[PDB]
DNA sequence: TTGACTCAACATCCTTTGCTACAA
DNA sequence: ATTGTAGCTGGATGTTGAGTCA
């Protein structure tokens, strides 16, 4: 209807299915920077490139410790790198527009419709690749592939830098129009890939961009190439920057390059919560053939740093959901600021004279649980136990609320001789965590081990793991399985496996 | 679990024509139902099949 | 050209072991 | 036939985009 193009928001089944497309088309775009990075290091390519660099210009590619002053070998470096970048514009004849947003970010309307036509694709094999570059022709993405050939044959450690664009799974709408208005003068106002060289003398990554921005830098807070401007960002909403070595190493070094990573960036990543973590972390490994370097660790320290110094966000939005901060307002009522802290910052609210909120570092916020919500976690209440809040409750009522601290392991009574364990009211023993089978036991979750257990005659207890909560009115307990005893596991799995005898 | 003509194409895109991703992975997977599952689950084993027959 | 609002339509989290009426 | 079963969770809190305003 009208009411839903007004919304503008898409199905949640919509919602589900961005998420797992972002995903994939993530995968492939992270395979091919890993498998563009092997063509870069192609030895018959190399043997071509190395003689485009003259003999005055690899000295300086490779300066003279300096004992006195450092800088002045970093110093030679950048010039080295500068003359690079300047026969490389020598060598490029020919530059070719990209056909069809090259690897910027694609919309969701643009990726259903792209099933829609069948278009011709020119194929391109890894010696195309090799030809194009030798020869001098292509697009800017083959361009900058080329130079980090071509220092990597002068044996600088120079990485490939991926900006990959995936489509936004953050964006919700069902209308994704974009403006046509100087749309390719926007688009490629930045750099996909670009270069990063390993500056031994100061001990950090330089950046270069010999063939978009034409620049070289050294980025402690701000880069030239990370994307500014509504319009520039919807072709390209910098998110997962990837570096690739010689070495076939991959690191994700967005850090670098945004300015705010923990407020803005996280948001729009997959990365922004804790399956996503892992996910993204199996990714990256999966690329990451290599062993750490002394690199690695400096690299990481100067990333340590820039999250330190990124500090508190000016803006209210940006502070949902942050993985540091938290707004006093947005302390969950189930939580207490811990004994002795306060505020570490407060933000000046845009719009209002003078409007001021207090910030709350999250590692002083304390989270607490009821009686009931500690057992389901495996945890009974010390002796003496103050609670350190009373909240209202469901058809009303006072619950009070403990932490970690006054809470103590819940062990459970060994079963008897004769395998007997001891069980609640309704007869079954309760197991929501490992810690809650008991020493001398053991759990086996199957559709049939009741059934199992009873043929056999044995000393057993159902198990209620969890609760499935369902339509009615009425709450239910989930019997996922069995208690018995360790000396009777293989009897039971015996009669569990034969189950269509019984 | 694919097939071996899926798996060329996959390959091929992959590494020297990225441009051509959006309507492949949309193809491929309104035929693979399972991809789903096996992409959020085990996304390494995905990937070194990608690294694989070259 | 900005971000903090409000609005409304969903989505997701937290709940954590029934009760009544009536056909056979 | 005095048992077997069809039918009758939400309520507080968070996320999303449009729109308006200062």
């Amino acid at each position: 209807d009208a009411r839903r193009t007004s919304r503008n928001v898409c199905s949640n089944e919509e919602r589900k299915r961005r998420k797992y497309f972002h995903m994939l088309y993530l995968v492939c775009l992270m395979v091919h920077g890993f498998i563009r990075n092997e063509w870069i290091n192609s030895k018959r390519l190399s043997r071509k490139l190395s003689n485009l660099v003259p003999e005055k210009v690899f000295e300086l590619l490779h300066p003279q410790k300096d004992e006195e002053l450092p800088l002045r070998s970093t110093r030679k470096l950048l010039d080295g790198l500068k003359k690079c970048m300047e026969l490389w514009q020598k060598h490029w004849k020919i530059t070719k527009k990209y056909d069809n947003e090259g690897l910027y970010m694609r919309t969701w309307k643009e990726i259903e419709m792209s099933a829609n036509n069948k278009r011709k694709f020119k194929t391109l094999k890894r010696s195309d690749f090799l030809r194009a570059v030798s020869k001098g022709h292509g697009d800017p993405d083959i361009s900058v592939q080329g130079f980090v050939a071509m220092l990597r044959a002068c044996n600088v450690n120079a990485r490939l830098i991926m900006s990959c664009q995936p489509p936004d799974f953050t964006n919700m709408k069902i209308d994704t129009s974009l403006n046509g208005n100087n749309a390719y003068k926007d688009m490629v106002k930045y750099p996909i890939f670009w270069c990063e060289v390993w500056d031994k003398f100061s001990k950090k990554w330089i950046t270069v961009d010999p063939v978009n921005l034409k620049t070289i830098e050294q980025v402690r807070l701000h880069s030239k190439l990370a994307p500014k401007g509504v319009a520039c960002c919807e072709r390209n909403m910098l998110r997962y920057v990837i570096a690739y070595d010689r070495k076939y190493g991959c690191r994700d070094v967005t850090r670098r390059y945004a300015q705010w990573m923990n407020s803005k960036v996280r948001k729009r990543r997959i990365t922004k919560d804790d399956f996503g973590e892992k996910w993204f972390r199996k990714v990256i490994t999966a690329l990451h053939h290599r062993k750490r370097t002394k690199i690695d660790d400096y690299e990481d320290q100067y990333f340590f740093q820039r999250d330190e110094s990124e500090g508190i966000p000016d803006s209210v939005q940006d502070l949902k959901n942050h993985p540091y901060y938290v707004l006093e307002q947005d302390i969950k009522q189930t939580q207490i600021v811990k004994p002795g802290c306060k505020e570490c910052g407060y933000l000046k609210v845009h719009g209002k004279v003078g409007k001021v909120l207090k910030v709350y570092a999250k590692r002083d916020i304390a989270d607490l649980k009821s009686a009931r919500q500690w057992y389901m976690n495996g945890r009974i209440l010390k002796t003496g136990s103050r609670c350190k809040k009373v909240i209202k409750r469901t058809v009303e009522e006072d619950e009070r609320l403990y932490s970690f601290e006054d809470t103590e392991l819940y062990i459970p009574p060994l079963a008897s001789a004769s395998g007997e364990i001891t069980k609640n009211t309704f007869g079954n023993i309760e197991v929501f965590a490992p810690t809650m089978i008991p020493g001398n036991c053991c759990l086996v979750e199957n559709p049939v081990a009741i059934k199992a257990a009873r043929f056999l005659g044995v000393e057993f207890a159902p198990a209620v793991t969890s609760f499935k909560f369902e339509r009615g009115s009425t709450v239910k307990p989930v019997l996922s399985g069995i208690v018995v005893a360790k000396w009777l596991r293989e009897a039971i799995e015996t009669a569990i496996d034969g189950i269509e005898f019984i | 679990g694919l097939t071996v003509e899926d798996l060329l194409s996959l390959r091929q895109v992959v590494s020297g024509n990225p441009e051509a991703l959006a309507p492949l992975l949309e193809n491929i997977s309104a035929r693979y139902p399972q991809l789903r599952e096996h992409i959020m689950a085990n996304p390494e084993v995905f990937v070194s099949m990608l690294l694989e027959a070259v």
